[PDB]
């Protein structure tokens, strides 16, 4: 499973 | 349906949303029966971010809609883009893992 970040510092 | 409407309202706050989403498989109803279809799920919650601070979002929860728009049929790049677009007042509807 590939992932992606929603508003991360 | 049996879903939770969680809202990550900022109201002029720095604190990021601080969560990730990923590709997964969800089971939905059809005329054929129960089918495995592509889904979008919560990867993890960043410490300090607003997502964690709610206590309602959890890992492996399924994203149903983003601010009124169902994400079924959409790719991960699209859903990510929907969420960061609405990032000030984001409203997620999820199906809790448990």
């Amino acid at each position: 499973h590939r992932e992606m970040a929603v508003d991360c510092p | 349906e049996t879903h939770r409407r969680v809202r990550l309202l900022k109201h002029g706050s720095d604190k990021p949303l601080g969560f990730y989403i990923r590709d997964g498989t969800s089971v939905r109803v059809t005329a054929s029966g129960l089918e495995k279809q592509p889904g979008i799920f919560i990867s993890r919650l960043v410490p300090g971010g607003l997502a964690e601070s709610t206590g309602l979002l959890a890992v492996n929860d399924e994203v149903i809609e983003v601010n009124g728009i169902e994400v079924a049929g959409k790719t991960l790049d699209q859903v990510t883009d929907m969420m960061v677009a609405n990032s000030s007042n984001l409203i997620i509807t999820v199906k809790p893992a448990n």
